[PDB]
């Protein structure tokens, strides 16, 4: 199963200056265009190699649909300090995200557009993409305006149709990045101190895609007591990094075991010292 | 959305001034030409006010978009190969309304030729019904013909006791090229008109072809003999007969 | 061109079922719609199309659209004249161009159902015009030396439920369509 | 590919 | 209005060794809002040559920046991700730990 998702974020500026507006979209866990309103080239730009191959036709169109995002934004932030009665003193946050998920078939699974203002969930699509879901008044102003326009019909059409066939040629044009899955090079690197205890950390270092599972055993018996995991991180060559970390008694070394389950293994790993 | 003029005839050479307004506070607005085979066809598109881009055919024309109600289309010099149907359209912005609602105006007919000279408005003649079809269907067609007429500009109508009668109706689809071999060649045009035998054997029904022919204004030079061929209705008649 | 319609022309005799076939690449697609044109008018819109809808049976038209394949029909059930007309297929990119792309359209003609043919060819004269008239939809005359043939016409009379074929040909009336496919049962003069 | 459909604002 | 002090990790590309040409890497994730300073420090002084990936969200909304630069590092070379945000009184400093 793969995905296509874009994400809007418009911060409003007190007295001088327009709200800065950046936008990016993402194919599963890979990044393939850009627009920065703060950007020299007022121009949708590329981040992947694989989508350079599309023609000037393309980031004209994508440039100007983007700058109407931006324009839509904008007005938002404006109607949204309105609604809510806040200075024009005050700076605000808008995000927009909206995409769809395929199955292994590459037909339609999910479609969701999400709208937040300051961090907090503002209106959303449900999952049948025909009514709305707002957090207060303001967004149930929003959602009777939007009701009246027909706009759930208008995004759906989109989500169900267009954003799929987007997708597809994506994973088509871009194979040899987008539908590949890069096993996580592993190896475990031992630290201590004195007697008072010994540490084993489970490196797993360049893979893709980003979802994987790190975890530790004592004597086939899972641990998850005295281990620390840090959240999966970008090595920023495409990839990513993670390690788990274990602290045993000295001597106890050989007992431990760290088991890796991902995508691009044929089976999980296993590792002791 | 409507369009300058329906009918135009022009000599090569002339700057032709096509226009297009639109009240709906459309920002996207286009030109195109219909030519047979080769259906609808984008001359210049204007996004919104004071832009344009090249559309499939833009050699030969401009445009001018300084107000967002008026697309103008330009035949910078005139030629032949711009007789054509025009057609003008106008949709929304993404952010205004439905980018993707195209409305389009009702289209404008411009023959261009090298002289003027080949202009000429249509000789129209009603022809009555056979005593042969009468006593054969109890049936009466009066058949009517436009010929000799330059440009293809003509609007045939049947007019019974000075009403427009749709109905037991019948005109050419095509008019006939009169001189196949020439490309300024002179056209024909028929239409029928049927009713029962006693509504056209009664004398007090009037039947009238009215051909309306569309050719020269008042602002259009003439230096030739014969009467100038300016837009002009060319009428034929018949009563019934006992 | 990205968007093929088939056939260029078809010739469907009234009350039959007819289809339109429209063939697009446009890639990626956001909407089809189904324009229908009469001669020297614009085109009217009968319906539009997302990827999320199939089907619409608007009337006695059914549009249908299988956007994986990238194809649409148009069937129209139980034609009649009114029906005649060109039938335009439009597809709109994703790209941002907001400029849709036409197919080159399909011509209908519904030729009317003439159950008591009575072919004959009659001589009118000016207030020499020949006219042949009362023949069937299956005889066929088109555009034509010093003697010129109009195409074929269906004059409908509604006030008497009566329709009828008819052409004209002026410079005897025997002469001029011999040159067609008249039937053997034609009166003359 | 950025949807192209109408922008509707809250 | 919800503000979230953002998570810091300072790591390389590849595991260094004394010599290879590398990438440090500074990962800022769990922020709002998007607005902050982040500097990658050599011996306690900002290095010129840091660029950062544009600005994407999470399912919480919560911000998250990649900021590198190439480093050839040493052995008694000492580098460190600096990080101000509104959500901290004082800015943050995060060493590079090699075996983190």
């Amino acid at each position: 199963s793969h995905s296509m998702r874009y994400f809007f974020t418009s911060v409003s500026r007190p007295g001088r200056g327009e709200p800065r507006f950046i936008a990016v979209g993402y194919v599963d866990d890979t990044q393939f265009v850009r627009f920065d309103s703060d950007a020299a080239s007022q121009r949708m730009e590329p981040r992947a190699p694989w989508i350079e191959q599309e023609g000037p036709e393309y980031w004209d169109g994508e440039t100007r649909k983007v700058k109407a995002h931006s324009q839509t934004h904008r007005v938002d932030l404006g109607t949204l300090r309105g609604y809510y009665n806040q200075s024009e003193a005050g700076s605000h946050t808008v995000q927009r995200m909206y995409g769809c998920d395929v199955g292994s078939d590459w037909r339609f699974l999910r479609g969701y557009h999400q709208y937040a203002y300051d961090g907090k969930d503002y209106i959303a699509l449900k999952e049948d993409l025909r009514s709305w879901t707002a957090a207060d008044m303001a967004a149930q102003t929003t959602k009777h305006k939007w009701e009246a326009a027909h706009v759930a019909e208008q995004l759906r059409a989109y989500l169900e149709g267009t954003c799929v066939e987007w997708l597809r040629r994506y994973l088509e044009n871009g194979k040899e990045t987008l539908q590949r899955t890069d096993a996580p090079k592993t190896h475990m690197t031992h630290h201590a101190v004195s007697d008072h205890e010994a540490t084993l950390r489970c490196w797993a270092l360049s893979f893709y895609p980003a979802e994987i599972t790190l975890t530790w055993q004592r004597d086939g018996e899972d641990q998850t007591q005295d281990t620390e995991l840090v959240e999966t991180r970008p090595a920023g060559d495409g990839t990513f990094q993670k390690w788990a970390a274990v602290v045993v008694p000295s001597g106890q070394e050989q007992r431990y075991t760290c088991h890796v389950q991902h995508e691009g293994l044929p089976k999980p790993l296993t590792l002791r010292w | 959305v409507t369009q300058s003029s329906r009918y135009l005839v022009k000599r090569t050479g002339e700057k032709v001034f096509l226009e297009c307004v639109q009240d709906m506070d459309h920002e996207n607005m286009f030109w195109y030409r219909q030519d047979p085979g080769l259906g609808l066809r984008l001359i210049y598109f204007s996004y919104d006010v004071k832009m344009k881009e090249k559309g499939d055919i833009p050699e030969g024309y401009s445009v001018s978009r300084e107000k967002k109600e008026r697309f103008s289309l330009i035949l910078e010099s005139a030629s032949t190969n711009q007789t054509s149907m025009y057609l003008c359209a106008s949709s929304f912005l993404m952010t205004s309304g439905d980018p993707y609602e195209q409305y389009f105006g009702p289209g404008t007919r411009l023959t261009v030729t090298e002289d003027l000279k080949n202009v000429f408005p249509p000789e129209v003649a009603v022809f009555e019904p056979s005593e042969a079809e009468i006593s054969h269907t109890q049936k009466a067609t009066l058949v009517c013909l436009a010929t000799g007429f330059y440009p293809d500009h003509v609007e045939l109508s049947w007019w019974v006791n000075g009403k427009e009668v749709h109905s037991g109706v019948c005109t050419d689809p095509q008019p006939l090229k009169e001189q196949p071999a020439l490309n300024d060649s002179r056209y024909a045009l028929s239409s029928r008109l049927r009713v029962s035998a006693t509504f056209w054997q009664d004398p007090r029904n009037h039947f009238r072809c009215q051909v309306q022919f569309y050719g020269l204004s008042e602002n259009d030079e003439w230096t030739q003999d014969r009467a100038k061929p300016v837009t002009q209705i060319v009428s034929a008649e018949a009563w019934g007969r006992a | 061109n990205q968007v093929e319609q088939s056939p260029q022309s078809l010739i469907i005799l009234e009350g039959k079922n007819v289809t339109l076939q429209c063939n697009y690449t446009v890639s990626p697609f956001s909407n089809l719609r189904w324009y229908k044109q009469d001669t020297g008018r614009g085109p009217v819109s009968l319906t539009i199309m997302t990827f999320s809808e199939n089907t619409k049976s608007n009337g006695r038209y059914t549009a249908t659209l299988d956007a994986d394949t990238k194809q649409s029909s148009l069937h129209i059930t139980a034609s009649q004249l009114s029906d005649s007309a060109s039938y335009i297929c439009v597809v709109n990119h994703s790209g941002g161009s907001y400029i849709p792309t036409f197919g080159r359209g399909t011509s209908l003609i519904v030729h009317p159902y003439i159950q008591k043919p009575d072919p004959a060819v009659y001589q009118l004269r000016d207030s020499s015009v020949c006219l042949f008239t009362d023949f069937d939809s299956q005889t066929n005359v088109s555009q034509s030396s010093d003697v010129y043939i109009t195409d074929k016409c269906v004059l409908d009379m509604r006030s008497m439920d009566f329709k009828s074929n008819s052409a004209v040909a002026w410079s005897a009336c025997a002469n001029a369509f011999n040159n067609s496919i008249i039937p053997e049962d034609t009166f003359f003069p | 590919g950025v949807y192209d459909g109408r922008e509707h604002t809250v | 209005m919800i503000q979230r002090t953002p998570k810091i990790q300072v790591y390389s590309r590849h595991p260094a060794e004394n010599g290879k040409s590398n990438f440090l890497n500074c990962y800022v994730s769990g922020f709002h809002p998007s607005d902050i300073e982040v500097d990658l420090l050599k011996n306690g002084e900002r290095i010129e040559k840091v660029e950062h990936s544009d600005l994407s969200f999470s399912k919480d909304w919560s911000f998250y920046l990649l900021y590198y630069t190439e480093f050839t590092p040493t052995e008694k070379d000492e580098y460190a991700c600096r990080v101000n945000h509104v959500t901290l009184s004082q800015p943050k400093i995060v060493k590079w730990d090699r075996d983190m």
